[PDB]
RNA sequence: AGAACUGGCGAUGCGGGAUGAACCGAACGUAGAGUUAAGGUGCCGGAAUACACGCUCAUCAGACACACAAAAGGUGUUAGUUCAUCUAGACAGCCGGACGGUGGCCAUGGAAGUCGGAAUCCGCUAAGGAGUGUGUAACAACUCACCGGCCGAAUGAACUA
RNA sequence: GCAGUCAAGCGUUCAGCGACAUUGCUUUUGAUUCUUCGAUGUCGGCUCUUCCUAUCAUACCGAAGCAGAAUUCGGUAAGCGUUGGAUUGUUCACCCACUAAUAGGGAGUAGCUGGGUUUAGACCGUCGUGAGACAGGUUAGUUUACCCUACUGAU
């Protein structure tokens, strides 16, 4: 031990003397066993085997492609290079959501017959003085579970993406009783924290505010997604 | 495309005779006699000059051409192997326990017997087959000669007795100990 | 722990890792659940698929984590060592990028199982539950680079020596292809070569002998040259923190035949300037 | 073969074959050296080491030595009469059965027999 | 030995209407979605005489 | 959804003296304990935070050099980086070091009670669920 | 048998199931021991661990030293009291089940042993026989 | 999903698709003879284990709806399309060369083509790439791209069905 | 998930679609995690039979720095096993004891069941001017067979 062992034996004794014909005859037997699991794997194995001769084949097309290219033979300062990087909104025509559903009923009482209640089970900005009312009084429900805080915002230009807070929701289609209650539901245009950016307006009024527009149904992800509206 | 017919040569050397019935076919020469029973392979055969024989497959597919091959190669093989034979040589290598190895009798089945391998107490017995006889090496220190008219016989006992000796749930790349077939070639 | 850590479990590169978690969330947990089952009952079980796959991605972390000897404040003979090959700074990070994913990874299932809990249909728990999968897929890959890493250095470290400093030991010094190898082979029953080509011992030797009842260890080294310690190699490094560190008492060997082309001078040269250590 | 098929192995060398243009170029060449100097030999050399080639064809700055594929010489030439390049060239190109070689220079022929010799 | 289960054949009329039902479905998806020469082969020995037809 | 200049119209644009003005009152006020906050005033606080720190925290070293780079099959780091320029120095970094190494062991083995479950065999009985009380979901 | 015990150990009655108190028989200064686990023991659905002479426990102190106290220490049976088949052709019992701790090594903590000591206890265990000053 | 047109079922028997509200056939009095639809002609089951060309060996094919799993992968098979080399000896098999400037420049304990970074320049060829891979601390050695010598004739590459 | 690069390919006639890869996203020094935020609906257990492998262990093997011990993954493998317990100021889990192991799932079971649907009782808070119910909470409150089949035995 302590050592590499096994080369010092390897080069003071040798490998098998059959080692050499074994892996020989093995790597001769390798395109047979290759076709032999492409037809007997079964039960999701065969899934994985097709889509890694899959990748190997398109690695080794690209490569063959490298190699025979290689065969073959903005403006950025000295301090930047060797460094990395109408008025229709992007997502018009949202598809519509039924009023029945983001809308669960929940009863309250021992004989549950008096519901009287609405739960909101899509994610919604409730602004910075929320405090919940007391119970006898609330009937729509937005659990805090929901409650989303920051939203990714992706910056159409220089490709760049950024997480930032949630200020404000603006106007939000089908029935805007939604926009008032915050809900995002896709389509939604939403203020965000442009500070982080750096945008600077003419005249030195630099901008720590903008509108931006989700782009992601929050109802199927555990994430916020938007397209910056420059 | 099921071609009309296609054929291959076996070449007999003047020393040997070959006998073939429907599909059994012998051959007999100075070192001994072989036999095989071809009748699950449905090939003829044909002399033509007394020494050599066209084996031929009529609508014959691919895979039957490739019978046609192998057939032609096993009946080479018997050839040589009567004309020539085989020498199968093995050697046994060991670290610390040596490796006893003799050729024991009972009931004449004459079992080789390798004892003491990697300090095992068990007794690991190969029974030999027909027509392959054994014997141990002369001036080649640990070694064993294996040799037949049969090249199945002899290879397959040459297999059997390498793989009694397996080396399990060790490491191969230290553990060099076992039994390895050195070389193959011809008793003449 | 010391004395040779050779218990550190076996770590997989970041996509073997990766699939075999997945595998083994989708062979031990149940694979069959039905739209027409209850809405709880499609929460539960996707609830605790995630669950499962975030506890086992933990146990993985947590692991890894354990089995590394935290080089900190484990004794300054291993320290150095350590630090003189694999880099410290490195393996501190990629253990810290580890444990970081480890903790990514586990607030990852959480908040996904707190927002899947309030799940409405088949389709968005189904969703939920990809997602999460596919954080914890994505947290994963970016431990790519660490994981190989780590996988080396434990093999390294396995196959380390291990020494007691402690212990009564011997250390020997002087240029390389004196003697040292040959020495200890001789004092001592060890495999180390004895070839006389510039550097034989690439790493530390270790083998062990009885004195008046008393065991002693003689430890063998590459060497060092006369270099002034601004430019040396790892290898050099090594001895002259091995000398440093270790209480053993040391031998400075010496080759007065033409072999071992520094002269005389440059072998008492050389113990001149080793002396602060001597 | 629709499938189970002989697979070639693909590697990424930087050489590739030359293919029948070096073919042309060596057939002209030997029609210009048929005419080019005073004198042609065949020279039956099955296997040399590449350093005495060298060594055999910088001994004689003053000469060419023309080499490659046998039928390719051959037919430069001349396999019949009927195409010859030069009277009696066939008879030479009918001589060539090794690995030739075919040797062109001015040099004296006896010179050049006692060189070999020697 | 112990062999599995095998699945059945049966065609299950059930699962005849529904694939009928979803083909029609699929038929008018793709035509909706639908509003949104190799010259002489070769290996022919009289290749030659179109050539000269031309 | 209709088009409009809105969206992609400005409406929190803020003026380089009200930071600055934000940003001398962020050191210059102070909290009352008889007084409590009613409302923030939504503001940009990102830009008046990170006040001045003597800190900089270490440098990304893995962008100097790979994980690859620093150990593996290639291993180009063939020397140590910025180790002690000489023998001196290295022998009084290590002498104490080692005393510290020693009195910081002896520390933590005044402690160790785990040293008896460790010699003896046994172990703690489990603790019980009343003692973990409140603290359930 | 498991770590420790030396040979094999042939059945006999089980009287001490999980959650049984047993005197000390050490001089160790623990008072009785309340068995928690048994090692060794089967698995069985419904069935309660059970150990006997010479099996190894697992048992907290009930009573006795305040150190010994809210630790659960490995233990070996040397009384039983109830009726085991000796292979000698005797049914025997003693006065009172009682117990010894120790390591899992079997090594004894303390200096002696009060009271008989069953043969089968002290034939499995070197370390009891040696500090057994009476043997049945 | 919202509409307009067009049939059936409801109120509908009968033969077929094993079994049926929508599928095919089809004009419902009681009878005799004959010819047919759709479906079938190995048995249950009335009718050719009929004739002719091919396609498939499946360690749970096939007789399964035409639609989701479905993008592809098989040194499993049959037939085709497009490009290449070829008696100026086609592919694959055996032996020889694989050079010299040269151990090319940076670091180096060791780095000679094959641990790492920029080059990757030129002479002789039939050919030699500052090197395709195995291995030595270091070369050494083995081997490949190509070429050369022996037999000889079709062979190779990508796609379609 | 969204926002981008490349194209093995498809292709308004080959501008558009597009596989495998790939960048931004959600404190680099194992340091902490003292967040643990609404499931309006139950789950959890006594006896007991069978079945699936997507195999925890036993059986046979390959690949892993597999020197040993020991450990990881993978191939076949359901023949046999997969346990004794604390916790309701909750128990959609959990800890520690052994054992080779304490793997995941279906048939569920008016056979028994504790939480839950709970009915005229009763006690504290909210609403309402009231009858009363609720955001709560606490508490006291049919049931087979001798008929047929199914199964175990017996003429
Ligand atoms: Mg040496």
């Amino acid at each position: 031990p302590q050592n590499d062992y096994i080369e010092r034996h390897i080069k003071q004794h040798g490998k098998r003397l059959d080692h050499e014909e074994r892996k020989r005859k093995r790597e001769a037997r390798e395109s047979h066993k290759i076709s032999e699991r492409a037809q007997k794997l079964t039960g999701w194995k065969g899934k994985q085997f097709a889509k890694k001769r899959y990748a190997e084949k398109v690695s080794m097309r690209k490569k063959i492609k490298a190699h025979e290219q290689s065969k073959v033979k903005d403006a950025l300062p000295t301090y930047l290079l060797d460094r990395e990087q109408k008025f229709s909104v992007p997502l018009p025509k949202v598809r519509g959501i039924s009023e029945e559903e983001m809308f669960k009923v929940i009863k309250t009482g021992k004989s549950r017959s008096k519901s009287w209640k609405r739960m909101i089970t899509k994610h919604t900005f409730v602004g910075e003085g929320f405090t919940r009312r007391p119970v006898k009084m609330e009937r729509i429900i937005r659990p805090s579970a929901l409650r989303q805080k920051k939203a990714n915002v992706t910056h159409p230009e220089l490709g760049v993406t950024v997480f930032l807070p949630i200020l404000a929701v603006k106007k939000n289609p089908q029935s805007p009783m939604y926009t008032q209650l915050g809900v995002l539901t896709k389509g939604t245009i939403i203020e965000v924290n442009v500070s982080e950016l750096g945008m600077v307006t003419a005249g030195g009024k630099v901008v720590w505010g903008k509108y931006a527009q989700v782009t992601n149904e929050p109802d199927r992800d555990g994430c916020v997604n938007a397209v910056l509206l420059v | 495309m099921k071609y009309i017919q296609t054929e291959q040569q076996i070449e007999v050397p003047e020393g040997v005779t070959v006998s073939i019935k429907s599909r059994i076919v012998k051959v007999v020469g100075p070192r001994g006699t072989l036999t095989k029973n071809l009748k699950h392979i449905d090939v003829t055969f044909t002399k033509v000059n007394n020494q050599l024989i066209k084996v031929a497959v009529h609508n014959g597919g691919r895979k039957h051409v490739a019978a046609l091959r192998t057939v032609k190669s096993l009946v080479d093989n018997m050839i040589t192997g009567v004309t020539k034979g085989y020498k199968y040589k093995m050697r046994y290598v060991y670290a610390h326990f040596p490796i006893n190895v003799n050729i024991v009798e009972k009931d004449g089945a004459k079992f080789i017997e390798v004892r003491n391998f990697l300090g095992d107490k068990k007794i690991r017995n190969v029974p030999v087959r027909d027509g392959v006889t054994i014997e141990f090496s002369t001036n080649v220190k640990d070694e064993i000669v294996l040799s037949g008219n049969s090249v199945e016989d002899v290879s397959q006992n040459a297999a059997d007795l390498q793989q009694i000796c397996r080396v399990r749930n060790k490491d191969i790349r230290k553990f060099l100990d076992g039994i390895y077939v050195s070389h193959k070639g011809f008793i003449t | 722990m010391q004395l040779s850590w050779k218990d550190i479990p076996t770590v997989a590169p970041a996509n073997d890792l990766l699939d075999i978690v997945l595998n083994r969330t989708q062979r031990k947990t149940p694979t069959v659940i039905r739209p027409g089952f209850k809405i709880t009952r499609i929460r539960a079980f996707y609830m605790r698929k995630v669950k499962y796959t975030g506890e086992g991605f933990v146990e993985k972390f947590e692991d890894i984590l354990k089995g590394f000897p935290n080089i900190n404040d484990v004794h300054p003979f291993h320290r150095d060592l350590m630090d003189t090959l694999y880099e410290k700074n490195h393996y501190k990070i990629s253990l810290a990028a580890i444990s970081r994913a480890k903790s990514l990874v586990e607030q990852v299932a959480r908040d996904y199982v707190r927002l899947l809990k309030f799940g409405q249909s088949l389709f968005q728990c189904k969703q939920l539950k990809r997602a999460a999968l596919g954080r914890m897929a994505t947290i994963v890959k970016k431990l790519r680079d660490p994981l190989a890493y780590l996988e080396q250095v434990r093999q390294h470290i396995g196959r380390l020596p291990s020494i007691d400093p402690n212990t009564r030991t011997l250390l020997i010094c002087g240029y390389p292809n004196v003697g040292k190898s040959s020495f200890l082979r001789c004092i001592t029953k060890s495999d180390v070569d004895v070839q006389p080509y510039a550097f034989t011992t690439k790493s530390l030797y270790v083998g062990h002998f009885d004195y008046k009842y008393l065991r002693f260890q003689a430890i063998d080294t590459p060497g060092i040259l006369d270099r002034p310690t601004e430019e040396m190699n790892n290898i050099e490094m090594q001895s002259i923190y091995a000398i440093a560190h270790l209480r053993s008492c040391v031998l400075y060997f010496m080759d007065l035949s033409e072999q071992c082309g520094f002269t005389i001078e440059a072998q008492v040269k050389l113990f001149h300037s080793i002396k602060p250590l001597f | 073969m629709p499938r189970s098929k002989r697979s070639k192995l693909v590697t990424l060398a930087q050489t590739d074959k030359k293919g029948r243009e070096n073919k042309e170029r060596i057939f002209d060449e030997v029609r210009e050296a048929l005419d080019t100097y005073r004198y042609v030999w065949v020279l039956h050399l099955d296997d040399v080491r590449t350093p005495v080639l060298q060594e055999i064809r910088t001994s004689w700055a003053g000469s060419k030595l023309i080499m490659g594929k046998r039928k390719v010489l051959q037919k430069a030439l001349g396999e019949k009469r009927e195409e010859e390049y030069k009277e009696n060239l066939y008879q030479l190109s009918k001589l060539c059965s090794g690995v030739t070689g075919l040797l062109f220079t001015d040099e004296d022929v006896n010179t050049v027999k006692e060189y070999f010799k020697s | 030995m112990r062999v599995r289960k095998r699945q059945s054949r049966r065609t299950s009329t059930k699962l005849k209407e529904g694939i009928k039902k979803k083909a029609s479905a699929h038929r008018k998806k793709e035509k909706k979605m639908a509003k949104k020469d190799p010259g002489i082969p070769s290996n022919f020995p009289y290749k030659a005489k179109i050539l000269e037809e031309i | 959804v209709q088009p409009d200049r809105r969206w992609f119209g400005n409406t929190r644009v803020i003026s380089q003296d009200a930071l600055q003005h934000f940003r001398s009152a962020l050191g210059e006020t102070q909290k009352d304990t008889y007084q409590v906050l009613l409302r923030r005033n939504k503001l940009p606080m990102s830009l008046l935070e990170e006040k001045d720190a003597d800190e900089s925290p270490k440098a990304r070293i893995l962008d100097t050099e790979s994980y690859a780079d620093a150990f593996g099959p290639k291993a180009q780091r063939k020397r140590p980086r910025l180790a002690a320029s000489n023998l001196e120095d290295l022998v009084k970094a290590t002498n104490e070091d080692i005393t510290k190494y020693e009195e910081k062991q002896v520390l933590d083995a005044t402690l160790g009670g785990n040293q008896e479950d460790k010699e003896n065999g046994w172990t703690s009985a489990a603790k019980e669920a009343i003692f973990s009380k409140g603290q359930s979901k | 048998s498991g770590n420790g015990a030396q040979g094999t150990k042939f059945r006999i009655s089980l009287g001490l199931p999980v959650g049984a108190i047993m005197n000390c028989a050490d001089n160790s200064g623990a008072r009785n021991l309340y068995i928690i686990a048994v090692k060794g023991s089967g698995s069985r659905l419904n069935r309660l661990p059970a150990a006997s002479l010479g099996d190894m426990v697992m048992a907290t102190v009930k009573k006795g030293k305040p150190e010994l106290r809210k630790k659960v220490m490995p233990a070996i049976v040397v009384r039983q009291a109830k009726s085991w088949r000796r292979r000698d052709g005797v049914f025997l019992y003693f006065e009172d089940n009682a117990g010894v701790i120790a390591n899992p090594k079997g090594e004894m903590k303390g200096s002696a042993i009060t009271g008989p000591v069953g043969k089968e206890c002290a034939d499995l265990w070197p370390r009891v026989a040696s500090n057994s000053g009476v043997v049945v």
